[PDB]
């Protein structure tokens, strides 16, 4: 299907070419996009894997004391927002490659990564605050950061080409980038609450109340946002029913 | 299983409302009326849960 | 009923409800030794993969950002020479990390960030070099697979030696080379009571091998035959003859450690012996044979008992004549 | 009030107005092991990259005093192919000693003494291949990062087993692999004064472990309850109840240590119990269940004690019944 | 009449009937460590080349399929540059596993398959490289050649000292550098029998050697003597003067073994003293002489007797005056 | 009068007189990491350099037998490509060898002995790179230098400790990591005279270490005063005060050795006393201070005595009161 082009090759040999400003390209955006992405893939996934999935089948992972850092509902809410716009960054990608001719690859990868890039952002926001350790997710801080100066630049270079709000992708570049500023909530889980790192005392929040093994395993109103939805618990319970009776 | 569960918990609490409402004055000649509502509250919960 | 560590050498254990997973991450090194081999070779060649695709996109945004990607060449030299692709700033990845060096595709001395990304891909590919064939080569050369040669008896026996009840087992090695400074800690595991009342469930107390100074000092040559000789400070001293049988509580494990001579690192075998695999009255035939002026051994009569006559009561019962 | 060794194993000493540093240069490898990370880090980026500068210096140098900088090519052949800058003599230099190679620069035959700077590149070049990523990889591969895996009890504890009152303690391992040959050095620090007037500030005397041979030597797979019986040798014969407060000069620290069956390097793992971290009168829970046929451990109820009865004086007074 | 292990060192052992072949294929690679060196070269440059042949044989392939070996070529790009044979892709599968890369054959990025190829051979040449290079450093540096450098007496000798009879010999270590905790263990092999009947042919029980502490650790910097006080312990204590003839079961070996101080890596020298080799009534010169400041040792002089009086009985009937 | 070992650590013997050179060549490896730091840069830049030369030979007489070094090209392929000289076979050799490859000069498939030569230069290479890289990385991480930084007392002195005369002496550890599993092996060498008339020059008769359980087992992190409870069974029993003199046959050496933590390989510490470095009466300033919630060590006073009154005469006669 093509030479798959980055840019197209639309004989013109010209969306490669970048004479008269060095953001300018409006492909070069596209592929400054793509850096914070396959940066949290290939950072995010030795972390995980030697932390998660380097234990064994024989060891056990605690079963209590699942504390929350705050902004955690926001940060799940706006997650499956970002989830959302990025799924139709890619159906925007679908409809604008197909136009013309063989594949500019610069309108799925960007938001293929990107949406790689959130859900491994929110499974390493689970695992993180799963085991409670908040000494991570400054990568995630200055994956956010990253997201959010690359996605500026495109929004400036989408208002410099004075492409207003009849265009879709303008729009949903400013959704993203909207977006992308509140997810830094990092910046609120740092400082007023939870001083992990650059603040000179820690502040030292208590584990909830009923978690520490007092025979409750009820495991809703503690567990995130998801699966407070979709009940992650309770399969668990539909599992261990099966093969065994459920007694008091 | 669950369903099951719920109502062999069910029926204690209503036995010792028949229990308490028949014995009124005989529990109120004892002293042992907190006992009597902390086995509610312990009957109350397992229905509950 | 439930064996404390196998045959085989595998220890039963679960480790379940550990907390913290902070203390498992100040130490990727022997976590990263410890995996299976399928998710070694994995790490191994996704770390190798990842490192050249992500200088393989450092590489695409510099000649992406210089405008070498565009073929519009009226006169000015490129940063390197002949990538018009993706897939050939991969190949120049390839290239570069590895230290292949074709020269097709080669760094000019327009571009000073090219010399400072092929710097730190230089530095990076020498650091996952040294850390991933290291790790290799330290997962190949571990001593755990060295038990396997080790051998132990199928059934530990009790006899008489010596007046006095002992707890015989044969241990041999099936190697040519040697094995350096081999000690025997052989543990006698059982639940047990305190008078005091405290009890625990696997108390691994001691018995002392029998060897002649007393320092567990083996030379693993021709099979031998460890013996621990019952004693009243042996907790072996009040185990009856009819003690012997499936659901009792007593679990007799051997550990057998030392430095390897050929590899040099240090070994560890295990193994256990339960109350069904002890058995009672009998004991080993010699193996060991001669014939053109040197000494054989048979390994097919190696776990071979005898059933010598032998007191049928406890230890305890032996020491009042 | 002051620890000698804190809970995570760091020792807290200053090791002020040592004279000489004439020592520490005649040792610059185990000095170069020692430091930080981005310090190794940064000495090792800086040795590779003042080593790929001063060969870049003298094939500078060769094609300046050759003539091969300046570009009036009449016949005469260079020294070193296509170089015409510094930076293409850098470029020349990290394509040597690397060996990465790519051939738009390479040696020809003219210059002999570009042929004796290659052979000494190539030399000090493969020397400080050898130094630098042996010593990246004895850095990585150090043994005190397992001392985070083998965890300790927050509160050792005193309570009585067989009649006499033990000191008790529970150390355990979180790995699946093992450890071999694993020994315990409990010693009990303090300031004390001999009779004849001698006052040592930290006097490290030995306590022995009881495990039943004498011979210091355990088996870590389930975590064990390692005791130290309290006898009038030992120097816990005259500690009473009620000296297990804060400013109370009394501090027994635990020295485990042995080699790891995976990286076949020794490890070290040391932790400390102060006045106010030993619980007088308390036993540790058994935290050994069993179930599929295996035995389990629960590593949440891992430091839990329950109060047992124990007669609240010294172990002196104990021994009059 | 037949050794158990020779004065060279090596062991008169056969391993004859081993079952299992099952338990040596789990451990390759201290088998592969276990052989002689002919067998080791061979393995080393048939696995090289075995390398090298099957990734040409893969890289032949590609350009057979790709009609690369047809010379017919209209303007279409190769998947390898200027493969036209079997022998140039073997130049090829050769440029790439070693990372030569001479640039005549290079990859160009047509064929995705031959970039697939080209990651897996530079995968399989890493692992090939790191498995085979630590393997041949760990075949010249293991330790049991440094059992060449310490010699022992050809004669071991036993004489009075202190009113008991000890039986002394004579160790010697030939290099400027040292070796590290060096320990002792002699034993005495024989075949006895039990009091109930048990015959063991080799029993290898264990003489303690005489320290000062008990513990054996000595510090060979000096031609030392070794010697054990037969006690009535020991199981020399009913040896005859006449007993020290051909065909007479008795041997003692004598084991040494400690770490070297400069490879860090544990040796062991062993050797024996049979019947025939222990001389009665003799005692060792002293070799330590004294010139310019320096102790000086005479290995000319080393296993030289000097013949004293001795009582010719055994150390039983010595015991009773 | 002369020093077995002196102050810095070295042994001062000579070994004279070694018949047996045929011992010596066995051991290629060791007696390869036993030379001084010039011979081990001399061998190493000698057998790269020697390898480079004779692979340079071979090509230049592949190149020659060809007819490729005359340059009568009708139409036929070279063997090797733009080979006109030796040097350049000897650039060749060096491209080939530590894998630069540049790609002037390249391996064409016409001679199949190129090929040959080829293949085994690179397997000789692969070799010679593992051999020489691993020896010199095994000869920059011994730990012999290890014991620069571990320090001992000027003066080890003789005081009253419990009642009873003790040796005594101290050892620091100037480094912030520390050493694992650190025994003491104290040995007073002299020469003595057998009752039964046998004199030996330098027995090293062991004196133990009090510790507390009796195994000599420290922990290095103040600097300790490690002392010898001189006992009716120590032969330091009958030592006068009016003994320490010069010229007098009394040396006690201390052996401090264990495995370096960081490098994980084992090193070893000796020093010496002599009968006038050994002071009477005096003991050692307590040198642990404490400030800002850490203890602090000051080793400028490390050695520093005091003087106490001490009754000045032997240790028999201390003992009837």
């Amino acid at each position: 299907m093509g030479p798959l082009a980055f840019c197209g090759s639309e004989n013109h040999s010209a969306a490669y070419r970048v004479d008269q400003g060095v953001l300018n390209n409006g492909c070069f955006v596209d592929a400054l996009n793509v850096v914070p992405h396959v940066f949290l893939l290939f950072i995010t996934f030795p972390i995980l894997f030697i932390g998660w999935g380097s234990q064994s089948s024989k060891v056990h992972i605690h079963h209590s004391t699942w504390l929350h850092f705050p902004g955690h509902n926001l940060r799940w809410i706006l997650t499956f927002m970002l989830l959302f716009v990025l799924v139709c960054e890619i159906a925007e990608g679908i409809l604008s490659d197909g136009v013309t001719e063989s594949h500019h690859l610069h309108l799925y990868m960007p938001a293929g990564m990107a949406f790689m890039a959130a859900v491994t952002s929110v499974v390493y926001y689970h695992n993180i605050e799963t085991s409670n350790f908040p000494k991570l997710l400054i990568a995630l801080l200055v994956y956010w950061t990253l997201a959010f100066i690359t996605k500026t630049i495109k929004f400036v270079k989408f208002l410099d080409h004075a492409i207003g709000f009849s265009q879709l992708r303008f729009c949903l570049t400013g959704l993203l980038v909207i977006l992308y500023g509140m997810l830094l909530l990092v910046e609120v889980n740092v400082i007023r609450v939870r001083r992990y790192i650059f603040f000179k005392t820690p502040r030292e929040v208590k584990p909830p109340e009923d978690l520490q093994d007092l025979g409750v395993r009820f495991l809703q109103p503690f567990v995130n946002l998801l699966s407070k939805g979709t009940y992650w618990w309770m399969n668990a319970f539909i599992k261990t029913a099966h093969k065994k009776p459920i007694d008091l | 299983d669950l369903q099951q569960l719920d109502d062999t918990t069910q029926l204690p609490l209503l036995s010792h409302f028949a229990e308490t409402v028949e014995g009124l004055t005989t529990i109120r000649a004892f002293r042992y009326e907190a006992r009597f509502q902390q086995k509610l509250l312990e009957y109350t919960d397992s229905n509950n849960i | 009923r439930a064996r404390f560590v196998s045959k085989k050498g595998n220890c039963n254990v679960a480790h379940k409800n550990i907390r913290e997973q902070g203390r498992f991450l100040q130490d990727v090194f022997t976590t990263l030794v410890d995996l299976k081999w399928p998710h070694t070779l994995l790490i191994f060649t996704m770390s190798f993969l990842c490192s050249w695709l992500l200088f393989a996109m450092a590489w695409w945004l510099i000649a992406f950002a210089h405008g070498d990607l565009a073929p519009s060449e009226g006169t000015a030299e490129p940063c390197v020479t002949s990538i018009h692709s993706f897939s050939s700033a991969f190949l120049f990845s390839i290239e570069v990390q590895v230290t292949i060096g074709f020269g097709g595709r080669m760094v000019t001395e327009e571009c000073p960030l090219a010399i400072l990304i092929l710097i730190v891909q230089n530095i990076v590919g020498l650091m996952i070099n040294a850390i991933m064939l290291g790790s290799i080569f330290m997962k190949t050369a571990q001593a755990h697979r060295r038990a396997e040669t080790l051998i132990f008896s199928k059934h530990a026996v009790i006899a008489l030696r010596h007046g006095r009840l002992c707890f015989m087992l044969r241990v041999g090695d099936l190697r040519k080379s040697m094995i350096i400074s081999a000690t025997i800690h052989m543990q006698v595991v059982r639940k047990t009571t305190s008078p005091e009342g405290e009890v625990v469930p696997l108390h691994q107390v001691d018995i002392p091998m029998e060897n002649g100074v007393g320092g567990n000092s083996i030379f693993l040559v021709a099979p031998l035959i460890i013996y621990h000789v019952i004693d009243a400070n042996s907790p072996l001293y009040d185990l009856a003859p009819s003690d012997l049988h499936h659901h009792q509580d007593l679990e007799i494990i051997v550990i057998l450690e030392g430095v390897v001579e050929t590899t040099g690192i240090t070994t560890q075998a295990r193994t256990s012996y339960l109350a069904d695999e002890i058995l009672w009255g009998q004991r080993f035939v010699p193996i060991v044979a001669e014939e053109d002026g040197r000494y054989s051994v048979d390994y097919s009569k190696f776990d071979n008992t005898v059933k010598v006559p032998t007191p049928l009561c406890t230890a305890r019962q032996l020491d009042e004549d």
